[PDB]
Formats: structure tokens, C-alpha cells, sequence
């Protein structure tokens, strides 16, 4: 109840997500019903910095290569 | 000698508050016997009321200590020892623990409605059988069994929770001949008589049924919900009696005595009442009857 | 505020009989704390040793009654029940073993090493982790976190064959929203920070952290007791890792607070790491180095 449904999404969404400085969302979750979104009156959106400068003490981006396959 | 012959009938000494009929220096051995049919809470409410009806220093303190020590309550289901948890004593309440966790403990001295093969024992939590439900781990004819105790007179009882209008069996089990037939007794409401058979281990089938003459087993009712069936056994030097009465029916007194017995047992020492160490022959056949220890009535049974 | 500190550092407070100096009002509200660093058998032994020199008649029995009633008796092995069942407080032993049967035991407010697929934990009757064994179904495991300002904790190495054990603490970073962890490597002779994830076989971003003095010479072996000291100040935390009765195995390092910190109160998960399959690490809260009373 309430915190149980909360912990079963927060512990798997944020940990596999692109980090804080790279991308910024307004609301962490998304409505389903059409009449629900019409009543909420908040803009759902996102801000993406691709080449955001990495701060110290933060994970560097990997440089993964597929190699000989190229697929 | 009074107490061991009394011990087969639990169901009598306590009954409708007749433990107080007895006196001192005798009841402590009654709780020390190994033949009592009852689950402990029916015994302990009679031990509490036995220490009542006098007003209960000197002898009275260790009398209460000896009665409750002889009460087997440190093998109880632990949920029922929070019930009647008293602030008087814990030096003999002692564990209610310990022997329960690490599984070495006193003798249960209780036993009945054992379950094997397609039968399981539903404990109240500690050790004690209070039910056998017909389980289906995998509607065919079968049987089940109890253990041994040297009895002269027994009055062990039955209760019914749901039955689907009868479809049940009763009787006893004796090992009395040379090479192990284990002759049993097979009362039914169907074949109008006693159809006693034989046992060669193998609980999933019964063998060698035989219709027997000499019963009075007439059939007023259809074994409705919530009946109590009293099984009475009398051991004589040549036969074993049984009785399947129904307790608040003014009827239904089925009786028989079985065939000849080859051995005999005599503890002796001024009585020659025989013992045989019979096993019970409780039986359930339908998904239905869970049976088990009956409640210890309200008024009396044959003591007045 | 004194016994907020003393509850966290109860590892050495209950190791050299330093709780003996505490007064009657003192250890009553110290035992009522949720941050005591012991198991309740050593809590009972230390309480009875305390009662020996001051107290143990009706008032004295009531003062003893209050001391025992703050101790939870529901986290025992039955063998430790049956060796010290003194016939004066056994009403407590029944109320706690019945909630053992009904599985509604109170919260132990201690750290149990959480079970996972590579570090099995086995108990002796209670909720307290007796030993922590490395199995297979670097690998790490966290014990439960406490809000601390000066805490002490440690374990004894029951058995090891390759001695590759890393000791440290886990800190929840809130400025950058990470879970970066700090420990000590006896192989590199320096303190090491990385990070942890949900699967406990990964410690990423291997990074050297200089500025701490490390004096170690030999690998961890059997019978070695390790003591870990944490002391959170306004800007940094003291991290000491030492071995008892060994002047040649001591280290301390100053890690800067990523989140600088009530009086420096912070939630820290105890940390352990091992590779060797079969390594048993007994969780011993410093069984008493007894002050030999003359």
C-alpha cells in the first residue's frame, strides 16, 4: 500500500536511468487516462543535454564498440 | 490397580466435572498414566477445578506443584499456553519451550487419529492430533490405525464436523493368533452387520471381509452433523466387546463381542483382569469427516 | 546526547567493561537505545556483571526487573536459554519464546547481514547473524544502516585460506544522489572508494584515495579480530581499521564528506567484501576483554 507500489518502481527506474546531469524530467511518472491528463494541468516534459560536461566524482560514459561485427 | 483400569476411559473420570469425585493420593497417578485419550486442555480445566472446590499451607503448595507437574502441559501447542498463563508458577511451567525447539521431549502419552498414506495429522501446533483430514495428495476403500496400550476398559470418543450423511466406519484391531493376521473390526451403516477383516500392513486396501452374527446395530438416524460417538471396549478372558453408542440419542447402542483370543496378559497382584494392548480402528473414506478429540460434554456419563 | 554516542560505540564500551562505570539511570536509557552494538547474550552478561558490583530487597529486585525488561529475550538459541535461565526473571523468557513460536518477535534494532546468493548467513535460533559464510548459488554484503555520530563495529575471521578481505563502510551520497562506498585494500596498502549496485558482485569505478596512513604487513588469518572506527565530524569522517593485539596492523584515513553534515548524524551501512569460497567471518561484537579486578 502506497509506499509498496512506490518502492517497486523507484528502485528499478532510477538505477538503470541516465544520470541527473545528463537528463532532467519534470514528472517521474506518466498518466494513462485521457481525462486524467486533462485534469492535471502540468506540462510533462524532458530536458536533454547530450554533451553535458562530466563533474568529478561521477560515472564517465562508456565507449562500447561492437568490433568486427559492426551490427 | 484402580487407576490403570480407569485410564483407558478418559472420558468418564473428568466427564461432567467428576474429577472432584476422586480423592487425594490417587489423582496424581491418573495424570501420570500413558493411556489417556484426551488432548490436554480438557484435562487441565479439570485439574484446575480439582485444585478448586477445597479453597486452594503445608501440603497444599507442593500438591498443586505435583498435580501440574504430572499435567503434561510442556508439550502443548504454545498458542494455548498463553491461554491460562498464570502468574503463580514458572519453575514447573519451566520451558513451554526448549524441548519444543530442539526435538527431544517427554513421551506424548497421546496418540489417536494417526494419519499415514492418504491421511495427515493436523496438529494444534505443538505435537497433538486433534484431527485427521482425508487428504488427496494423489474415493477408494482404505483404512487407518492407532497405537498400543494395555487396556481393560476404554471409553474413547469421536466427534464429527461434516459428514455428507454418514459414510464412515469404526472398530478395533487385535493381534491374537500365532503368525500375525491382525484381525480387525469393521462396523458399517451399509451391510447391516459387522464385517470384520484382516490387515497385512498396506493401509490403502482392506482384505478378507467377513459378515458376523451377533449385533444389534439398528438404524434410526443417518449420522448427521455434530455427533459424538462413544467407543467402549471391555476386555475379558475369552472375548473383546465393543460399543458404538451415540450420546443424546435414546437409541443406537450397537454391540458385539469378537472371536476367541489365543494369548492373555496379567499384571496380576490381586486382580486377574486381562489386557491385550489393542489398537484402534478409526476410519474415514470421504473428503469430509475430519474427526478427532470430542469435547468433554456438560453433565455426566454413567458415573451416576 | 552522551548515550547517543555511547550506544553507537557500544562495541568497545561493552568490550573492556566501560559500561561498569555508568550509573543506574545511565545504563537504563542506554539499553533502551535502538543502536546497541552487541548480541543480547552479551547484553545480559554485561548487565548481570553490572548488577553484581552495585546491586545484586524488594526495591533492588524491581531495579533488576527494569534492567532485564529492556533486553529482548526473543533472539536466542535455545542452548543459550538453558544455560542462564536464572529462576527470578523467567516470566520474560516465556513472553519472548512465545513470540518466537508465533514469529512476531520485536525488531532486533541490530544489523543482520542480509542474505544473498553469494553470502549465506546462518543463525543460532535467533535473529542475530552468528557467522557470515561465502558461498555460491569481488562480492560484498551490507548490514543494516544506523544514524550514527561515533560508532564502532567489528568481526572475527573464523576461517580463511587466501585472506582477501576488504573492510569498510557504506555512505549514502545525497549531493550527487549516488551510493558510493569506501573500504580498505591490504593489497594496495591504501584506502579505496568505488560504488555499489543492487547486484552484490559489482563494485565499479575503482579509485585510489590517498592521504591516510596504512601500516599492514601480513595477510588476514584465522583468529584475527578486526575493529572498525567511524567518527563523523562537520566536514570529514575518521575511518580507522585495526587488528586487536597487533600493533603492526593499524590504519586510518580522512575521507571528506561528499554531503557535509543534528550533530553530524548520518546513516551508514556496515560493509564487507570477500572472494574466497568457504570464508567464514564470525560476527563477534568483542567478547569481553575482561578488566582483571584485583
Amino acid at each position: 500500500s502506497t509506499g509498496s507500489a512506490a518502492q517497486q518502481v523507484l528502485q528499478e527506474i532510477q538505477q538503470f536511468n541516465s544520470p541527473r546531469y545528463f537528463t532532467r524530467a519534470s514528472v517521474a511518472r506518466v498518466p494513462h487516462s485521457s481525462s486524467l491528463q486533462q485534469k492535471l494541468h502540468l506540462p510533462i516534459g524532458l530536458f536533454i543535454r547530450p554533451l553535458a560536461p562530466i563533474r568529478p566524482g561521477s560515472p564517465t560514459v562508456p565507449s562500447v564498440n561492437f568490433g568486427n561485427c559492426g551490427v | 490397580e484402580a487407576i490403570r483400569i480407569l485410564a483407558g476411559c478418559a472420558y468418564a473420570l473428568f466427564s461432567g466435572m467428576r474429577h472432584l469425585e476422586l480423592g487425594p493420593k490417587g489423582l496424581q497417578l491418573l495424570l501420570l498414566q500413558d493411556n489417556i485419550q484426551l488432548d490436554e486442555p480438557q484435562i487441565y480445566i479439570c485439574a484446575n477445578a480439582w485444585l478448586a472446590q477445597q479453597g486452594v499451607p503445608g501440603v497444599q503448595r507442593d500438591m498443586a506443584m505435583a498435580v501440574y507437574r504430572s499435567i503434561r502441559f510442556d508439550s502443548m501447542s504454545p498458542s494455548q499456553i498463553q491461554v491460562c498463563r498464570d502468574p503463580l508458577l514458572d519453575s514447573l511451567l519451566l520451558e513451554a519451550c526448549l524441548r519444543k525447539f530442539s526435538h527431544l521431549e517427554t513421551k506424548p502419552r497421546v496418540f489417536p487419529w494417526q494419519g499415514n498414506d492418504q491421511f495427515t495429522v493436523e496438529r494444534d501446533g505443538g505435537l497433538y492430533p486433534v484431527l485427521l483430514k482425508r487428504t488427496s495428495r494423489s474415493l477408494i476403500w482404505a483404512w487407518t490405525l492407532g497405537d498400543s496400550r494395555l487396556i481393560n476398559e476404554a471409553l474413547w470418543g469421536i466427534e464429527v464436523v461434516r459428514t455428507a450423511k454418514g459414510r464412515l466406519h469404526f472398530g478395533i484391531a487385535v493381534e491374537d493368533k500365532t503368525t500375525q493376521s491382525r484381525q480387525v473390526c469393521y462396523l458399517d451403516p451399509a451391510e447391516k452387520a459387522f464385517v470384520t477383516g484382516t490387515i497385512t500392513n498396506e493401509p490403502t486396501a482392506v482384505s478378507y471381509r467377513t459378515v458376523q452374527p451377533g449385533g444389534d446395530v439398528r438404524w434410526y438416524r443417518r449420522l448427521c452433523d455434530g455427533d459424538i460417538v462413544i467407543v467402549r471396549v471391555s476386555v475379558t478372558t475369552s472375548a473383546i466387546h465393543l460399543s458404538i453408542q451415540v450420546l443424546k440419542s435414546r437409541s443406537m447402542r450397537a454391540s458385539y463381542m469378537l472371536a476367541l483370543r489365543s494369548p492373555v496378559c496379567f499384571p496380576g497382584q490381586l486382580l486377574q483382569r486381562p489386557f491385550l494392548a489393542i489398537w484402534p480402528f478409526i476410519e474415514a473414506v470421504n473428503i469430509g469427516d475430519t474427526l478427532g478429540v470430542a469435547e468433554l460434554q456438560v453433565e455426566a456419563i454413567d458415573i451416576p
